[PDB]
C-alpha cells in the first residue's frame, strides 16, 4: 500500500509471512527440548 | 473466373467487388480498370451444410455405429478376490489398486462387496 | 526489363505441329528425371491408368497417369516468339509423370526370426 | 541399501556371538527383515541372493 | 462444506424417493419427463443456401431427426417444435444477425 | 422447417451456418429450472430413489403422484436451508460429511460431526470455517492470530 | 583401496593372499574358483573377499605429488 | 561359458593406463551431446556458430548531425549525415592458457577463463575508409575437454600424468573451483508447424479461439524465433511474434504479400488446392482477402506493404535513421518470419506460410487432431554448448550496442573527432566494458539468463547446475539428465509428468526422481544420441524429385487430401498419400545401403499417413541439430538404422526377433536394454522388481558413499564421500564393464540373511554385524 | 514364491483364454456380430472412431479391463493357495499376508501369478495418434497385452513389452503422492479451540 | 503397350508457363524467351497496355527434373517429343511502381 | 549392498537454555547455534486437545 523492494512498515512487521501472532505467539521455539532420529526397541 | 460467391479477374487475379456495393450495369477491378461484367456471371449461390459435430445429443449418439452409452446394469465388475466380508460373511469381493503417498509407502487396497455394494479402504 | 546478366534472347525457335482438326489431335506432357537420357530412348512403354513398368540400363521407372492451372505457350512463328495456345486458353489431353521406383527386398523371416 | 531399492537405517551393530551362525560357520554381515519383501515386491534381490552365493562358491 | 459453505456446489443433486405404486418403467418415463431436450438435440442437419441478390437471400432448411425418434427420446411433439421456432428461435436469430452487422461496422 | 431471410445490399458477406449453430444450442424447447438430468440408479440400501443433477424442490413438489415430498433429500446445504430451515441444513451437513468418510470406509463418531454442524448453524445461517464465518466472534486476539 | 586384513564375516586373514591370487591367474593360468581353493578359501564369505576385491590403490598411487612426472 | 568379471584385465589397466584409444567408448558417448555441442561452436563447416551469429547483427550505425558544408543542394537540409558505420567480421576464443592446464585452476579456486578475441569493423561516410582493431573481448569460461581446451587431443596415460582421471569424461566447466554444467532442455522440434489447442490463446485478445499454429524456426547459429498463427472468431488470421521482450500482432495476408509479389488468387491456390468446393474454406479465405482490402486498400504492391511494415516497426527494431521503410520492412521479415528458411528464401517462406494457414483451417474444422507439445515426438533437445553459443551471440550484440552508446555520448557533448581516426576508435573501445568472459562466467556461476531478447525460452534461472561428484553414478547421470523446464514445474497439469510411449528408447522409463522432480527431471536411454549438426541435406531434394515428387512451385495444390514433402521445414513438393509411403519406404532402403552418397544414415524420415480426424499428413524429413536419435536393426539387409521420436510413432519396431509378426513389422531392437538409462541398466534383475523400487534404486545409487574419483590428492571440492573398501559385484549387468564402473566401486558384496531374529530389525530398520564393522566393513571417510 | 508343476499348469491354461478377450471386448464396444477378425477393415475403422473420442475410449477401456480382470481373479482364485508349491504355515510369504504381519493376497498374487491390467488414471495404457500403444504393437491392436494387461509375474519376470507398461503405472502412483488436510484442519481448530 | 517415338529435340522451341487458376490474357501479346549458358536457366517476359508478365525457372527443380511436351497421333501411334522448360510466371499491373517517402515522420 | 552418504541424525540436537532473539526473547533458530525446537500451531492445538493447559503454558 505504498510505491509501485521497499523497506517494510510496522503493518508488514506484524504480517511478514504467517505473521508475528502465528510465528511467535501461537507457536514458539522452546528451551529444554531435543531432536533425534528414532530407532526401534522392544526391550523398553 | 467465378467461384461460389467470389468473383476474380481473368487478367490480374484480383477479387472484384460485390455487384450491389458499386454502380449499376458496370463493375471494375481496383488494380487495372478492366471492363466488366457480361451479365452471364448469374446470381451466385453457395450450399453451406452444418458441421454434424455442432449438435451433440443422445439421439446423434444413437446414430453412431459403435456403442456410445452403457446399459443400466449391463456392466459387471471384473476384478474379484477371495476375502472374508466384515458385513455378514461372503467369499466373492471386488478390489482396486493405486500407489498413494511417497515412493517409500506401500499400496492401498479398495475392497467392494457384491451382495450389498459396500466400498472399502485399508492399506494392510 | 533487360535484366538479369548473362542471359541472351532466343531468336531461333523450332516449328511445332499444331492444328487441332475435328481422328483428332492430342497434346501430352511428360515429367522425367535428370539421370535418364531422352535421346537414348526411341520407344516409351505406356498404358492407361497408374499401372506402368519400365527398365532403362539397370534402373527401374514407373509412368504415373492422372486425368487432372498450367498454361501452354506454343510458337506461332520464330520472329513472333511465344504465344498462348487457344482453339475457341488450352489444356493437355493426357498428363504423365515418370517416377524412379526401387525394389525393396522381402524380409528373410526364416533367417531373422529365431526362437 | 541393496541394488533393489530396499533402504533401511542401522538399528544396531549386533555382536557376532549374539548373531545367528550358519552350518558353514558364517554369520551374516547384514540382516534384512523378511517383512520388508511382501509390500515392496523386490524379487530381484531374492534372485540376486542365490546368484551371488553361486558365483562366490 | 466445512471450508467454503458454498451455495454454488460443483455437483448439486436431489434424491427423490419413489412410491411402491410407481413401476420401474413408469419411473424411467418420469426420469425422461424431468429429462429435457434443446433445439440442438432434435436437429440432424442445417443447410444454408446463401444467394446474393438484388438482397442477401438466406434459405435456412432445418432437417430434424424423424418425428417418432425425438418423440420417443425427448418426449417432444411436432407442435412443441413449431411454437419454439415461430416465437423464440427467429427472434433470437434476428437479434444475433443485427448484432453481427454492428460488430462488422464498429 | 424451411424459412427464407431477406437482408439489405449493404449487409454483404456473413457466416450464417456458424450464427444459426450457436443459437440452436442456446434455444430451449424444454427444461425444468435448475435441473439438467434425472437418472434411475440401483436401489440404495433397499430404498427406491431417483438422483437429480440439479436442485429445485418446488418443482418436485408438483410430482406428488411419483415422489414422497417428505423424504426428498439434497446434497446442497444452502438450498435445503432456504426451503426447509436451519435444522434441516444442519442435518444435511452431518449426513454429507458422513458420505465423504463412509466412501473411504473411515468411521468418524457422529458426536464430532454434530458439533461441527452445530457450530456452522450457531447463527441460524450456514457459516463456514473461514474469515467470513469468524467475523461473528468475540475474541479480536483470536481473529488477529488467524489472518 | 588395498586388500582387507581378515574376512569381514568370519575373520580369516585374506591380506596375504592378494598378490598370490594374481600369480595363480597369470603364471598358473587357472580359473577364478580353483585359484581361491589353492589359497585355502572354502567358505563363500572368504571366497568373495579376494574374488570381489578391486584394488583401487594401484590406480590411486599413479598420482604422486612427491616425484616429478 | 559364463558372463564373468575381468580381474586380470582390470588390475593390468589400473597399473598401465592405455597410451592408445581409451577403454569404455560408451563413457565418452555419454558426454557426446555436451562435448560435441561445444565443439560445433568453432569447429565444423562454415566456421561454427559464432561467425554466423555476428553476421546476423552485423552492423550498427549511429549518426551525429552536422552540416554537410557542400555547395547549393537540398542534401544539406536532409543531411542524415555521415555514418560512423561499425561492424564485426570475426570473433574467436583463443585459449584458456604460457599454456595453462585445467588442473591448476581447480587448486587455485579460480575460473578456467579463456581469452576472447574480438575485432571490429569501423566504417564511416558510407564505408569509404574502414579500420579493423583486434581487441580483448574479456574473459569467458571454457568447457573442459573441448576444442578451446588443451586436453582435446589427449589420452589416458597422458590424463593421469596431468593429474586427471584415466577415462576423464569432461562436459563440465571449472568456474571458481566449482565444476558446473549446462543442463539440457526439452524444446519444441525445429522447423515444424504444430496445430495446438490452448485456452491461453483466448484470454489474450478479443474474439480469440483455442486453435492456432506454432513453428519454432531456428537460425544456422542455433538462435530460435517462434512464429504463431491465430484463428479469430471473425474469420481473421493473425501472425504473432516477439522482439525484445514484447509480443506483436500483424494480419497474415500482410506478412504474405511482403515476402513476394502475388495475386489474391495465388494466395487462394496456395491454401485451397483441388478442394475448391469446401464451403468452410471458401468463406474463411474470403474474410481474409476482403478484410485486407477493406483495412489496407492503399497497399496494392509488395513494396508498399514492406514500407507500411517498416514505418510501424522502425522504433522497436531500432533500424534507423538512414534505413528506408523498405529496408526496415525487409529487415523485419529476414529477422522474424520463418527464419529457418533464412534470407534469399522468401519464396520458400511464402509456401510454408500458406501450408500453416491450411493446417490451421484443418484444425478448426476438425480434419486434423491437435499436435501434443508435451509428447516426445513434437520436441528436440537444446544442448548446453548450443545454449552457451546463443547467450554469447547475445553478449556480443550488447558489446556492439555499447560501442554505439559511447559514440552517442561523445557526439551528444564534446563532439570530439571523426571516425576515420584510429586514435578515436582506440579511445572509444577502452571506454567500453569488453569483458564478455565475466558475463559468460556469471551465467555458468548463477544459471541466470540475462538477455535483451530472452531467447526463445520461458524460464530465466537454473540453466546451470553443480556437477555433483558425491559418487560417479550421480556424476555420469548429470550428463544424461534432461529437464522439460523450470516454468513447467509450477503447473497443476499432470500430462507433462506422465510417462508416454513416444519416449520409448529416447527417455528412460525408470530413471526419474521421486516427489517434486517426478516426470520433469528425466534421463535419456544409454544408446540414445543427440544431433550436433546436419550434412548432405542439399542432395536429398534431387533424390526426392527423381522419386516422383512434383515441385511445389508448379503443382499449386494444398490440403490434407495430398501428401506434403518437406526437408528441415522446407516444403519442396506435393505427392499422393499412396506414393507418399512408397517414397518414405524406398528412402530408408537407400539410406541403410552404403551405395548412396547423398543420403545420410542419421536422417529422420517422418511419414504421416492419412487418417480420419488424426494428425496432419505429410512426408516431414529432418536432418538438423538437437534431434533425438537411436539405433535399431532394419529387417531387410539386416543393418543398423537411426530413428527419431517423430517418425517412430507410425513405425512398427519389434522388441525381440522372436516377436516379429509378418506384414506388420519393419524393424527390430538390437537389445531391449537400449530403452533404459545407464543407472537403470546397472540394476540387477530389474525385470523381477516392482516398478517404484527400480526407480528408487537410481536415486539410491546416486546418494551412495562410493568412489568420487582417485585423483583426489589434486582436488579441493566442498565435500567428498569416499568408500574405503570398494568391491566388484558378483551379480551384475554386463553394461557395468562397458562403462568401466570398476574404476569407481559404489558398494560391497555382503553375506545377507533374510531373517527376523534380533527384534531390532522391522520394515525400515536393518542390522549390521559388529565384528564386520570392527573389521572395516562399509567404512567411509 | 514358487508354484507347484500342477499349479503352474492351471496358470498357463487360464491365461491362454486371455488372448481372445482383447478382441472379444473390442468387438463388443464396436457392436459387431459373429465376432469379426482382429484384422477386419470395418473393425479397424470403427476402433479409430473410438480413438479420437475421450468418452468412446473410456467405454472401450472399462469393458476390456473388467473382462481381463475377471481372467486375473480366476488365475488367483485357482493358483492361490491350492496351486502353491510350499503352503501355509511353512510358506512365509503366504503366512505374512494372512497373519496381517505385512502385505496382502494381492501382493502375493502379483509375485506368484500375474501383475494384471495396468490401470492409468482410471483407464488402460495411453495410446498414440497412430493407434499404437507402443512402437512394438500393431496400430489398433485388439490384444490384452497391448492395452497393458501383464500376464507375467515378478517371480518369472516381465516381458520387455509388459515391463514398459508397468513402469507407466508405477510412475503414476508416485506423482499423486507427491502432488496431493493442513488448511482444512487449521480453519476448524482456530474456530473450535 | 510400347509406344514408338519419331523425333526428339534438345534445342529451345516450345515452353510451358504456369500462372494461376483462371488465366485468360488478351491472346495477342508475345512472350520473349531467354537462356543462360551443366543445366540452362530460362526467363520469360511479356508486355501489355495495362499488364506485364514475368517468368523464371526454379533453380531446385531445373537441375533435378527435365520436362518434355509431345504431340500424339491416333492412327500412327507415334509421339514427336520437344523439351519444354517450366517457368513460374507472375503478372504485374499498372498499379505497381507506386511508393511513398523512404522515411515517414 | 550400498552405504548411503547421509548421517542418520545430521539434525541431532539438544537445548536446555541457549541464546535468544532480542525482539521476541525466544530461543533463536539454529541447531549448531544451540537453537530451539519449534512448537508450532499444530502442537499448540494438540496440547489444547489433551486439555493439558500447564504443558501448553
Ligand atoms: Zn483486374
Ligand atoms: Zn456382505
Ligand atoms: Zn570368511
Amino acid at each position: 500500500k505504498a510505491q509501485g523492494v521497499p523497506i517494510p512498515g510496522v503493518k508488514q512487521a506484524l504480517e511478514k509471512k504467517e505473521g508475528l501472532f502465528r510465528k511467535h505467539m501461537m507457536g514458539k521455539r522452546v528451551n529444554y527440548a531435543a531432536r533425534s532420529v528414532i530407532s526401534p526397541d522392544p526391550n523398553i | 473466373s467465378v467461384v461460389g460467391s467470389l468473383i476474380f479477374c481473368l487478367d490480374c487475379g484480383d477479387l472484384l467487388e460485390n455487384p450491389n456495393a458499386v454502380l449499376g450495369s458496370n463493375v471494375e477491378c481496383s488494380q487495372c480498370k478492366a471492363i466488366y461484367p457480361k451479365s452471364q456471371f448469374s446470381n451466385l449461390k453457395v450450399v453451406t451444410t452444418t458441421a454434424d459435430d455442432a449438435f451433440p445429443s443422445s439421439l446423434r449418439a444413437k446414430k453412431s455405429v459403435v456403442k456410445t452409452s452403457l446399459k443400466k446394469n449391463e456392466l459387471k465388475d471384473g476384478a474379484t478376490i477371495k476375502e472374508k466380508c466384515p458385513q455378514c460373511g461372503n467369499e466373492e469381493m471386488n478390489y482396486h489398486t493405486l500407489q498413494l503417498r511417497s515412493a517409500d509407502e506401500g499400496a492401498t487396497v479398495f475392497y467392494t462387496c457384491t451382495s450389498c455394494g459396500y466400498k472399502f479402504r485399508t492399506n494392510n | 526489363f533487360s535484366i538479369p546478366d548473362g542471359f541472351k534472347k532466343c531468336k531461333h525457335l523450332k516449328n511445332f505441329p499444331l492444328n487441332g482438326d475435328n481422328k483428332q489431335q492430342q497434346v501430352w506432357l511428360i515429367k522425367f528425371p535428370s539421370n535418364v537420357d531422352i535421346s537414348k530412348l526411341k520407344s516409351l512403354p505406356v498404358d492407361f491408368e497408374s499401372s506402368t513398368t519400365m527398365t532403362i540400363d539397370k534402373h527401374d521407372y514407373k509412368i504415373m497417369d492422372d486425368t487432372d492451372n498450367m498454361t501452354l505457350l506454343v510458337p506461332s512463328e520464330s520472329k513472333e516468339s511465344l504465344k498462348i495456345a487457344s482453339t475457341a486458353p488450352l489444356q493437355f489431353d493426357k498428363v504423365f509423370s515418370v517416377s524412379e521406383t526401387a525394389k525393396i527386398p522381402a524380409i528373410d523371416y526364416s533367417k531373422v526370426r529365431v526362437p | 541399501s541393496s541394488r533393489h531399492g530396499q533402504k533401511g537405517v542401522c538399528s544396531r551393530k549386533w555382536p557376532t556371538i549374539d548373531m545367528p551362525f550358519s552350518e558353514t560357520g558364517i554369520q551374516p554381515d547384514i540382516i534384512i527383515n523378511p517383512h520388508a519383501f511382501p509390500s515392496r515386491m523386490t524379487i530381484g534381490m531374492f534372485v540376486e541372493s542365490l546368484a551371488g552365493k553361486a558365483g562366490a562358491l | 462444506i466445512v471450508m467454503t459453505a458454498s451455495a454454488a456446489i460443483k455437483t448439486p443433486q436431489m434424491t427423490l424417493p419413489i412410491w411402491n405404486d410407481v413401476s420401474d418403467e413408469q419411473a424411467d418415463t418420469f426420469c425422461k419427463s424431468i429429462s429435457k431436450v434443446l433445439l440442438s438435440e432434435v436437429i440432424d442437419k442445417v443447410i444454408v443456401t446463401e444467394t446474393t441478390g438484388t438482397a442477401r437471400s438466406y434459405v435456412i432448411h432445418m432437417r430434424f431427426f424423424d418425428n417418432n425418434e425425438y418423440s420417443e427420446e425427448y418426449d417432444v411433439s411436432k407442435e412443441e417444435l413449431q411454437n419454439v421456432i415461430s416465437n423464440q428461435f427467429i427472434h433470437l436469430l434476428e437479434a444475433a444477425i443485427v448484432k453481427e452487422i454492428k460488430k462488422q461496422k464498429r | 422447417c424451411e424459412f427464407k431471410l431477406e437482408l439489405a445490399a449493404d449487409t454483404e458477406k456473413l457466416l450464417m451456418v456458424n450464427i444459426v449453430e450457436e443459437i440452436c444450442r442456446k434455444s430451449i424447447i424444454r427444461q425444468i429450472p435448475h435441473i439438467d438430468r434425472c437418472v434411475h440408479p440401483e436401489p440404495e440400501n433397499g430404498k427406491r430413489v431417483l438422483v437429480t443433477e440439479g436442485v429445485n424442490f418446488q418443482a418436485m413438489w408438483d410430482q406428488e403422484a411419483f415422489i414422497d415430498v417428505d423424504g426428498i433429500t439434497s446434497n446442497d446445504v444452502a438450498a435445503v436451508l432456504k426451503t426447509y430451515g436451519v435444522e434441516a441444513a444442519r442435518n444435511t451437513i452431518v449426513n454429507e460429511i458422513n458420505n465423504v468418510f463412509s466412501r473411504y470406509a473411515i468411521s468418524v463418531s457422529f458426536r464430532h460431526l454434530d458439533l461441527i454442524a452445530d457450530m456452522m448453524t450457531r447463527q441460524g445461517t450456514y457459516l463456514a470455517f473461514n474469515r467470513q464465518g469468524m467475523e461473528t466472534s468475540t475474541s479480536s486476539f483470536m481473529k488477529m492470530s488467524y489472518e | 583401496m588395498i586388500v582387507p586384513v581378515r574376512c569381514f564375516s568370519c575373520g580369516k586373514v585374506v591380506g596375504d593372499k592378494w598378490e598370490s591370487y594374481l600369480n595363480l591367474l597369470q603364471e598358473d593360468e587357472l580359473d577364478e574358483g580353483t585359484a581361491l581353493s589353492r589359497l585355502g578359501l572354502k567358505r563363500y564369505c572368504c571366497r568373495r573377499m579376494i574374488l570381489t576385491h578391486v584394488d583401487l590403490i594401484e590406480k590411486f598411487l599413479r598420482y604422486n605429488p612427491l616425484e616429478k612426472r | 561359458r559364463t558372463a564373468d568379471f575381468r580381474t586380470l584385465e582390470r588390475e593390468s589397466r589400473f597399473i598401465n593406463p592405455p597410451k592408445d584409444k581409451s577403454a569404455f567408448p560408451l563413457l565418452q558417448e555419454a558426454v557426446q551431446p555436451h562435448i560435441g555441442s561445444f565443439n560445433a561452436l568453432t569447429e565444423g563447416p562454415d566456421g561454427g556458430l559464432l561467425n554466423l551469429g555476428v553476421k546476423d547483427i552485423g552492423e550498427k550505425v549511429i549518426f551525429d548531425g552536422k552540416p554537410l558544408n557542400s555547395e547549393d543542394e537540398i542534401s544539406n537540409s536532409g543531411y542524415l549525415g555521415n555514418k560512423l558505420s561499425v561492424s564485426v567480421e570475426q570473433v574467436s576464443i583463443a585459449k584458456p592458457m604460457r599454456k595453462v592446464y585445467p588442473s591448476e585452476s581447480r587448486q587455485r579456486l579460480t575460473s578456467y577463463r579463456g581469452k576472447l578475441l574480438l575485432k571490429l569493423k569501423w566504417s564511416v561516410n558510407n564505408g569509404e575508409e574502414n579500420l579493423f582493431e583486434v581487441r580483448d573481448c574479456g574473459g569467458l569460461p571454457v568447457m573442459l575437454q573441448s576444442n578451446r581446451c588443451h586436453l582435446n587431443k589427449m589420452s589416458p596415460y597422458e590424463l593421469v600424468q596431468h593429474k586427471e582421471e584415466s577415462d576423464e569424461i569432461g562436459g563440465y566447466f571449472i568456474v571458481n573451483g566449482i565444476e558446473k554444467l549446462i543442463r539440457m532442455l526439452i524444446v519444441q522440434r525445429r522447423n515444424h508447424p504444430m496445430a495446438i489447442i490452448r485456452p491461453s490463446f483466448a484470454n489474450r485478445g478479443a474474439s480469440y479461439s483455442h486453435y492456432g499454429i506454432q513453428i519454432r524456426s531456428v537460425r544456422p547459429d542455433q538462435t530460435s524465433q517462434t512464429n504463431v498463427l491465430h484463428y479469430l472468431n471473425d474469420g481473421q488470421v493473425t501472425f504473432r511474434f516477439s522482439w525484445r521482450k514484447n509480443e506483436y500482432l500483424v494480419p497474415v495476408v500482410m506478412i504474405l504479400k511482403a515476402l513476394c509479389h502475388t495475386s489474391d488468387r495465388e494466395i487462394f491456390d496456395g491454401i485451397i488446392g483441388n478442394d475448391v468446393k469446401d464451403s468452410f474454406l471458401t468463406d474463411r479465405l474470403e474474410l481474409l482477402l476482403r478484410g485486407f482490402k477493406k483495412r489496407y486498400p492503399h497497399l496494392q504492391n509488395r513494396t508498399q506493404v514492406l514500407q507500411y511494415l517498416g514505418d510501424k516497426f522502425r522504433v522497436v527494431f531500432q533500424a534507423s535513421p538512414d534505413q528506408s521503410d523498405l529496408e526496415v520492412g525487409q529487415e523485419v521479415l529476414d529477422r522474424i518470419v520463418l527464419v529457418h528458411l533464412g534470407k534469399d528464401g522468401s519464396q520458400d517462406k511464402f509456401r510454408m506460410l500458406l501450408f500453416m494457414i491450411r493446417k490451421l483451417y484443418s484444425l478448426v474444422a476438425g480434419e486434423c487432431s491437435p499436435d501434443n507439445p508435451d509428447a516426445t515426438q513434437h520436441q528436440e533437445v537444446l544442448l548446453g554448448g548450443f545454449l552457451y553459443g546463443m547467450i554469447l551471440k547475445e553478449k556480443i550484440d550488447e558489446y556492439l550496442q555499447n560501442i554505439i552508446a559511447q559514440v552517442r555520448m561523445d557526439i551528444n557533448r564534446g563532439m570530439a573527432i571523426n571516425f576515420k581516426d584510429k586514435r578515436y576508435m582506440s579511445r572509444v573501445l577502452m571506454r567500453v566494458n569488453e569483458n564478455i568472459g565475466s558475463k559468460m562466467q556469471y551465467f555458468l556461476s548463477t544459471g541466470n539468463l540475462v538477455s535483451q531478447s530472452g531467447l526463445d525460452l520461458q524460464q530465466v534461472s537454473g540453466y546451470t547446475v553443480v556437477a555433483e561428484k558425491i559418487n560417479f553414478y550421480r556424476f555420469i547421470s548429470h550428463f544424461r539428465m534432461v529437464h522439460r523446464g523450470s516454468f513447467f514445474a509450477q503447473l497443476k497439469t499432470t500430462t507433462v509428468r506422465k510417462l508416454l510411449p513416444e519416449s520409448w528408447g529416447f527417455l528412460c522409463p525408470v530413471h526419474t526422481p521421486d516427489g517434486s522432480p517426478c516426470g520433469l527431471l528425466n534421463h535419456f536411454a544409454h544408446k540414445c544420441r543427440i544431433s550436433t549438426q546436419q550434412s548432405d541435406v542439399s542432395r536429398i531434394p534431387s533424390i526426392l524429385y527423381s522419386l516422383g515428387v512434383a515441385p511445389a512451385s508448379h503443382t499449386f495444390a494444398a490440403g490434407p487430401s495430398l501428401c506434403c514433402v518437406q526437408i528441415d521445414g522446407k516444403i519442396i513438393g506435393w505427392v499422393s498419400h499412396e506414393q507418399g509411403k512408397i517414397i518414405a519406404d524406398t528412402l530408408r532402403y537407400w539410406k541403410v545401403e552404403g551405395k548412396t552418397p547423398g543420403l545420410p544414415i542419421d536422417l529422420e524420415i517422418g511419414y504421416v499417413p492419412p487418417s480420419t480426424r488424426g494428425q496432419y499428413p505429410g512426408l516431414y524429413l529432418f536432418g538438423g541439430h538437437s534431434r533425438m536419435l537411436r539405433p535399431v536393426r532394419y529387417l531387410p539387409l539386416d543393418k543398423e538404422d537411426i530413428v527419431g521420436p517423430f517418425e517412430q510413432v507410425y513405425m512398427n519396431i519389434a522388441v525381440t526377433p522372436q516377436e516379429i509378426q509378418n506384414n506388420v513389422h519393419t524393424h527390430v531392437e538390437f537389445t531391449p536394454t537400449n530403452i533404459l538409462s545407464i543407472l537403470a541398466n546397472l540394476t540387477p534383475f530389474s525385470d523381477f522388481n516392482q516398478s517404484p523400487r527400480n526407480m528408487y534404486q537410481c536415486q539410491m545409487g546416486k546418494q551412495t558413499m562410493g568412489t568420487p574419483g582417485v585423483a583426489l590428492c589434486h582436488r579441493s571440492d566442498n565435500k567428498l564421500y569416499r568408500l574405503q573398501t570398494g568391491q566388484t559385484p558378483i551379480v551384475k549387468a554386463n553394461l557395468y564393464d562397458d562403462y568401466g564402473m570398476d574404476n569407481f566401486p559404489n558398494g560391497f558384496n555382503a553375506v545377507v540373511a533374510v531373517i527376523s531374529y534380533t527384534g531390532y530389525d522391522m520394515d525400515d530398520a536393518m542390522i549390521i554385524n559388529k565384528s564386520a564393522d570392527e573389521r572395516g566393513f562399509g567404512y567411509g571417510t | 514364491l514358487r508354484l507347484t508343476a500342477e499349479g503352474n499348469k492351471w496358470r498357463t491354461d487360464i491365461l491362454k483364454t486371455s488372448v481372445d478377450t482383447g478382441r472379444e471386448a473390442a468387438a463388443e464396444v464396436t457392436n459387431l456380430d459373429k465376432d469379426t477378425p482382429a484384422d477386419d477393415p470395418e473393425l479397424l475403422k470403427r476402433l479409430q472412431e473410438i480413438l479420437r473420442d475421450n468418452n468412446k475410449s473410456g467405454i472401450l477401456d472399462a469393458v476390456t479391463s473388467s473382462k481381463v480382470n475377471a481372467i486375473t481373479s480366476q488365475v488367483v482364485s485357482k493358483c492361490v493357495p491350492d496351486g502353491t508349491m510350499k503352503k501355509f504355515p511353512c510358506n512365509s510369504m503366504q503366512a505374512m499376508a494372512l497373519s496381517g504381519a505385512k502385505g496382502s493376497n494381492v501382493n502375493v498374487s502379483q509375485i506368484m501369478c500375474l501383475l494384471g491390467q495396468q490401470a492409468l488414471e482410471g483407464r488402460r495404457v495411453p495410446v498414440m495418434v497412430s493407434g499404437k500403444t507402443l512402437p512394438s504393437f500393431k496400430p489398433y491392436e485388439t490384444d490384452a497385452m497391448a492395452g497393458g494387461y501383464v500376464k507375467g509375474r515378478f517371480y518369472s519376470g516381465i516381458k520387455p513389452q509388459e515391463y514398459y507398461f508397468h513402469c507407466m503405472a508405477g510412475r503414476e502412483g508416485l506423482i499423486d503422492t507427491a502432488v496431493k488436510s493442513g488448511y482444512l484442519q487449521r480453519c476448524l481448530t482456530k474456530q473450535l479451540e | 503397350s510400347e509406344i514408338e517415338i519419331e523425333s526428339v529435340q534438345d534445342q529451345p522451341s516450345v515452353a510451358v508457363g504456369s500462372f494461376f487458376k483462371g488465366f485468360r490474357a488478351p491472346s495477342d501479346t508475345t512472350f520473349d524467351l531467354y537462356k543462360k549458358k551443366e543445366k540452362d536457366e530460362f526467363v520469360l517476359h511479356g508486355e501489355n497496355e495495362r499488364l506485364e508478365y514475368e517468368g523464371y525457372t526454379d533453380s531446385s527443380s531445373q537441375a533435378s527434373n527435365q520436362y518434355v511436351v509431345g504431340l500424339f497421333n491416333p492412327e500412327k501411334k507415334s509421339i514427336q517429343l520437344y523439351k519444354a522448360p517450366v517457368l513460374v510466371s507472375k503478372v504485374v499491373s499498372k498499379s505497381s511502381k507506386n511508393l511513398r517517402g523512404p522515411k515517414i515522420k | 549392498y550400498q552405504r548411503l552418504r547421509h548421517m542418520v541424525n545430521d539434525k541431532f540436537q539438544v537445548r536446555s537454555t541457549g541464546p535468544v532473539n532480542s525482539l521476541t526473547m525466544q530461543p533463536v533458530k539454529g541447531r549448531k547455534r544451540h537453537g530451539g525446537i519449534r512448537v508450532g500451531e499444530m502442537e499448540r492445538d494438540a496440547l489444547i486437545g489433551h486439555g493439558t493447559s500447564f504443558l501448553l503454558q
